[PDB]
C-alpha cells in the first residue's frame, strides 16, 4: 500500500532547544503517536538518527519531496557577518531557512525566537538576530511563548493538517490559544480587582496568594492561555507565586523588562 | 571480538552532530582507521553576556535560563545563587531545599532522555529489533530486570508491530539514513536486546512527561521554570502537603522506571560493548558539587554538597583537591574572539566576538576554553562519580561497586566513553535513592516554617559567584555590579569545559582528547565519533551562550 503522512521539516537556528523540549511534553497525543501516526517528521536535529552528511542528505530528501512539506522553525536568524555566526553543515542558518521557507506548504514558528527574534535579539543584539518574518518577509503561523505550551504547538499543527490555517491575530498567533490575556483567566483576578497585592516575595500577602502586579506581573498585557490549560498538567508561574514575564509577546526581553517592575 | 576498524586514512567532518543540544561540527583526522587528531567546533553564537550589560541584576536569571532549554532551570539557579552572593543574602532553609529538589528532578528528566533519546541510537540497531523473537526477548528481559508488564512478550510484540508498520510505510522519519540501516559492524547487540531497548525508548517518551510534571509542581512549569527570586523562592504552594504528595508519587514512578529499565538497559548495553571501556578516556575532573546542606555562600556550597566538589588530576583517585575559584580562567586563543582575551578569570571576563572562517584551525569555535591551573577539566557525571567514589561517599561507593561487579571491570575502566555513559546512570540511580529523604525533609520543614524568601538590598557595587553542578557538570555564573546594574556577567558552563576548543598552550579540550584513538569501522557512517561525543552529553547553546 502507498502511504503518506504529511512531511514536517524542523529547523533549529538561534535557539535554546526549549521549544523542542516543550513539544515533547505533549499528551494529546503523546509525541510517539504524533510521529508514528499523524506526521512524518523528516528532519529534526535534536532526535534524528542520521548525523553529518547523512543528516544533510535527509534534509535535502525532505526538501525535494514530491508531496511537499510543512516547515517548523525553532530559533531566530542570526544575520550579522553574512549569517556566519549561526551555521549548520557549513551553511548560514538564514540561507537554509530562506530556501526551506520558499517551497514550504506552510511555516510554523515555534517559540518567541522564531516568531519575533527572541532572546538573542534583545539589546544590543550582538548577532543581529531577527524573527523569521522579520528576516524573510514571509507570513508565518506564530506559536510564541518561551517556550509555548505543547497544547498550542501540537494543537496548531493538528489544526493546519485537518482544518486549515487557524484565525490569526495581528501578531500571527492563533486566536484559539492566544485570543485572551493571561490576566483575564488568572485565579488571582479577584485580588487584583480588590487591589490586594503582594508588596514583596517574603510578605504575608504573597503567602496568602495576593496578586503579583506590584512585583512586575505582565499578565495584564500578555496574550496566552497559561492559567486555563496549565503546564505539565500541574502548574503555571503565577500559581507558583511568580509574576508573568510576558514571554509570548514580541520583543518581550526589551518591552517587559525590568521584569519585577511596571515599566 | 576485535573492535571493528577500517584502514581509512583521511579527514572526517560530522556537521551537524545530531542528538545533542545546539550546533556542533566535529572534524577529525584519521589514520589506518583510528582518529589521530580532533577539533570541537561550536557553530552558533548568541551573546547573552553582552545582552546582560547594563540590565537589572534581578533580570539576569530570566535571560540566562534561556542559555538552554534542555538543561532548563540550571542557569536560573546559577544566576540566582550568583546574585544572592553579590547582594550578600542567605536564602532560607526551605529555599535551599526547594531549589535542590528542582535540580534533582532535572537530573532525572535530563539523564533519562539523554540515555534513550540522544545516546541509545548509537548502540541500538532499531531495525534489527524487527528480527527479534519477542518471547526470547521477554525471557532475556526477565533475567536482567525486575518483572514488569512492559517487558512481556505481548508488550514487546506490540512494539515490534508498531515499528514494522512504520518502517514499511516508506517514511522512515527520524530513522532516515540511520547509521545502522543495512547493518553496521560497530553495532553489536543481539536483536532481542535491540527490541527491549526500543520498547523502553518509547516508554521513556511517556515517562519523561511525568518527570517534567514532578519538576513543575515545584518549578511552576517545564521547560523554563519560574519559581526563583533573589533571596529564595516564590512558590509557597510547593511547601504544602498535597503538592508534595503528588511530587513524591510522580518521582516514585520515574524512579521505578530508572531502576527497572534505565539501569538494566545501560548494564546490558555496557556488557556487549566492554571494549568501549578502553576508548575515550581523559585524565582530569572538576566538580563544584551539588545538593548542599549549606548554600549560604559559594564556599559552603563547595564544602557541603552531598555530591561532593573537588579536582582530580592525572587519573589519581588517591587525592581529591579542593576547588580554588580563583584558579578558573578562560582562554580565547583558538576561539572566535578578539585577540588579547586569554587568561581571564570570569570576574574579568571579556566577550568580544570575532569570526574568521569555517575550519580555520587557528580559530575554530564560538566556545571559550576554560582551564584550571593550566589544565583542561572534564566535568559532569563521570567527574562527580570519580570525586565521590574517591572520597568514599557511601551511595557512590555502593552503586559504583554494583556496576563494577556486574561488568567485571575496575574503577579505572570508567575513564572511558563507556564509563562516562555508566556514570550518568549511576548518579541517576543515586538521585532516585535520595528523593524520598529529600522530599520528607522539605515536607517537614515546609510544615513548620513558611520562610521562603529572605530580605535583601541591592548594593551600589559588588561581585558574586553562583555555583551549581548541572546534569552536564560544573556551572558558574559571575557578576560585577556597578551603579546597581550589571557591569559584567560571565557564564562558564559545563559544555564549555568539556567541548570547548584548545587553550592558550594549544592543549586539547576533554572531547578533543577523548576522540584520539577512536576506531572507525566505516568512515561514511562514523558512529564511533557519535558514541564519544554523545557520552559527554553536549549542549552547545549552554557552552557558547
Ligand atoms: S497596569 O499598567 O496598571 N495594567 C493594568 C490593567 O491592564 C494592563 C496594565
Ligand atoms: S522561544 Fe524561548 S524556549 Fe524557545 S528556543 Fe527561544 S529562548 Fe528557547
Ligand atoms: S497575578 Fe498577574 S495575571 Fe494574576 S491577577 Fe495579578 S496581575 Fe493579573
Ligand atoms: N547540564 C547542563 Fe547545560 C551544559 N553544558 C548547563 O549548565
Ligand atoms: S511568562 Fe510566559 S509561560 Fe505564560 S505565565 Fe507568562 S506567558
Ligand atoms: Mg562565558
Ligand atoms: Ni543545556
Ligand atoms: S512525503
Amino acid at each position: 500500500t502507498a502511504k503518506h503522512r504529511p512531511s514536517v521539516v524542523w529547523l533549529h537556528n538561534a535557539e535554546c532547544t526549549g521549544c523542542t523540549e516543550a513539544a515533547i511534553r505533549t499528551i494529546k497525543p503523546y509525541i510517539d503517536a504524533l510521529i508514528l501516526d499523524t506526521i512524518s517528521l523528516d528532519y529534526q536535529e535534536t532526535i534524528m538518527a542520521a548525523a553529518g552528511e547523512a543528516a544533510e542528505a535527509a534534509l535535502h530528501q525532505a526538501l525535494e519531496g514530491k508531496d511537499g512539506y510543512y516547515l517548523v522553525v525553532e530559533g531566530g536568524l542570526p544575520t550579522i557577518d553574512g549569517g556566519q555566526w549561526g551555521m549548520v553543515a557549513g551553511h548560514p542558518m538564514i540561507e537554509t531557512t530562506k530556501k526551506a521557507a520558499a517551497k514550504a506548504k506552510g511555516i510554523i514558528c515555534i517559540g518567541t525566537c522564531s516568531a519575533y527574534g527572541g532572546v538573542q535579539k534583545a539589546k544590543p543584539n550582538p548577532s543581529q538576530a531577527k524573527g523569521v518574518s522579520e528576516a524573510l518577509g514571509v507570513k508565518t503561523i506564530n506559536i510564541p511563548g518561551c517556550p509555548p505550551n505543547p497544547i498550542n504547538f501540537v494543537g496548531a499543527v493538528v489544526h493546519v493538517l485537518t482544518k486549515g490555517i487557524p484565525d490569526l491575530d495581528e501578531n500571527g498567533r492563533p486566536k484559539l490559544f492566544y485570543g485572551e490575556l493571561v490576566h483575564d483567566n488568572c485565579p488571582r483576578l479577584p485580588h487584583f480587582e480588590a487591589s490586594e497585592f503582594a508588596p514583596s516575595f517574603d510578605s504575608e500577602e504573597a503567602k496568602k496568594g495576593f496578586c503579583l502586579y506590584e512585583l512586575g506581573c505582565k499578565g495584564p498585557v500578555t496574550y496566552n492561555n497559561c492559567p486555563k490549560v496549565l503546564f505539565n498538567q500541574v502548574n503555571w508561574p503565577v500559581q507558583a507565586g511568580h509574576p508573568c514575564l510576558g514571554c509570548s509577546e514580541p520583543d518581550f526581553w526589551d518591552t517587559m523588562t525590568p521584569f519585577y517592575e511596571q515599566g | 571480538k576485535p573492535t571493528p576498524q577500517s584502514t581509512f586514512t583521511g579527514p572526517i567532518v560530522v556537521d551537524p552532530i545530531t542528538r545533542i543540544e545546539g550546533h556542533l561540527r566535529i572534524m577529525v583526522e584519521v589514520e589506518n582507521g583510528k582518529v589521530k587528531d580532533a577539533w570541537s567546533s561550536s557553530q552558533l553564537f548568541r551573546g547573552l553576556e553582552i545582552i546582560l550589560k547594563g540590565r537589572d541584576p534581578r533580570d539576569a536569571q530570566h535571560f540566562t535560563q534561556r542559555a538552554c532549554g534542555v538543561c532548563t532551570y540550571v542557569h536560573a539557579l546559577a544566576s540566582s545563587r550568583c546574585v544572592d552572593d553579590a547582594v550578600k543574602v542567605s536564602i532560607p532553609a526551605n529555599a535551599r531545599m526547594m531549589r535542590n529538589l528542582v535540580m534533582a528532578s532535572q537530573y532525572l528528566h535530563d539523564h533519562l532522555v539523554h540515555f534513550y533519546h540522544a545516546h541509545a541510537l548509537d548502540w541500538v540497531d532499531v531495525t534489527a529489533a524487527l528480527k527479534a523473537d519477542p518471547n526470547k526477548a521477554a525471557k532475556l528481559a526477565a533475567s536482567i530486570a525486575p518483572a514488569r508488564p512492559g517487558n512481556s512478550a505481548k508488550a514487546l510484540k506490540a512494539v515490534q508491530d508498531k515499528l514494522k508498520a512504520f518502517v514499511e510505510s516508506g517514511q522512515l522519519g527520524i530513522f532516515t539514513n540511520a547509521y545502522f540501516l543495512g547493518g553496521h559492524k560497530a553495532y553489536y547487540l543481539p536483536p532481542e536486546v535491540d527490541l527491549i531497548a526500543t520498547a523502553h525508548y518509547l516508554e521513556a517518551l511517556h515517562m519523561q512527561v511525568k518527570a517534567a510534571s514532578a519538576m513543575a509542581i515545584l518549578g511552576g512549569k517545564n521547560p523554563h521554570t519560574q519559581f526563583t527570586v533573589v533571596g529564595g523562592c516564590s512558590n509557597y504552594q510547593g511547601l504544602t502537603k498535597d503538592p508534595l504528595a503528588n511530587y513524591l508519587a510522580l518521582s516514585k514512578e520515574v524512579c521505578q522506571f530508572v531502576n527497572e529499565c534505565y539501569i538494566p538497559d545501560l548494564l546490558a548495553v555496557a556488557g556487549f560493548y566492554k571494549d568501549w571501556g578502553g576508548i575515550g578516556g581523559t585524565s582530569n575532573y572538576l566538580a563544584f558539587g551539588e545538593f548542599a546542606t549549606d548554600d549560604s555562600s559559594p564556599e559552603k556550597h563547595l564544602a557541603t554538597s552531598q555530591f561532593p566538589s573537588g579536582v582530580i588530576t592525572g587519573r589519581d583517585l588517591g587525592k581529591v583537591d579542593n576547588v580554588d575559584l580563583g584558579a578558573i580562567y578562560e582562554d580565547v586563543k583558538y576561539s572566535w574572539y578578539a585577540p588579547g582575551g586569554d587568561g581571564k578569570h570570569p570576574y574579568d571576563g571579556v566577550t568580544d566576538p570575532k569570526y574568521t572562517k569555517l575550519d580555520d584551525k587557528d580559530h575554530y569555535s564560538w566556545m571559550k576554553a576554560p582551564r584550571y591551573k593550566g589544565k583542561a577539566m572534564e566535568v559532569g557525571p563521570l567527574a562527580r562519580t570519580f570525586i565521590a567514589y574517591a572520597k568514599g561517599q557511601p551511595d557512590f561507593k555502593k552503586v559504583v561497586d554494583m556496576v563494577l561487579g556486574k561488568l567485571s571491570v575496575p574503577a579505572t575502566a570508567l575513564h572511558s566513553t563507556l564509563g562516562r555513559t555508566a556514570a550518568r546512570g549511576i548518579e541517576t540511580a543515586i538521585v532516585c535513592a535520595n528523593m524520598e529523604k529529600w522530599i520528607k525533609e522539605m515536607a517537614d520543614s515546609g510544615a513548620k516554617d513558611n520562610t521562603l524568601c529572605a530580605k535583601w538590598e541591592m548594593p551600589e557595587e559588588s561581585k558574586g559567584v553562583g555555583l551549581a553542578d548541572a546534569p552536564r557538570g560544573a556551572l558558574s555564573h559571575w557578576i560585577r555590579i556597578k551603579g546597581k546594574k550589571i557591569d559584567n556577567f560571565q557564564l562558564v558552563v559545563p559544555s564549555t569545559w568539556n567541548l570547548g576548543p584548545r587553550g592558550a598552550q594549544g592543549d586539547k579540550s576533554p572531547v578533543e582528547e577523548a576522540l584520539i584513538g577512536t576506531p572507525i569501522a566505516d568512515p561514511k557512517r562514523p558512529v564511533e565519533i557519535l558514541r564519544t561525543v554523545h557520552a559527554f552529553d553536549p549542549c552547545i547553546a549552554c557552552g557558547v551562550h
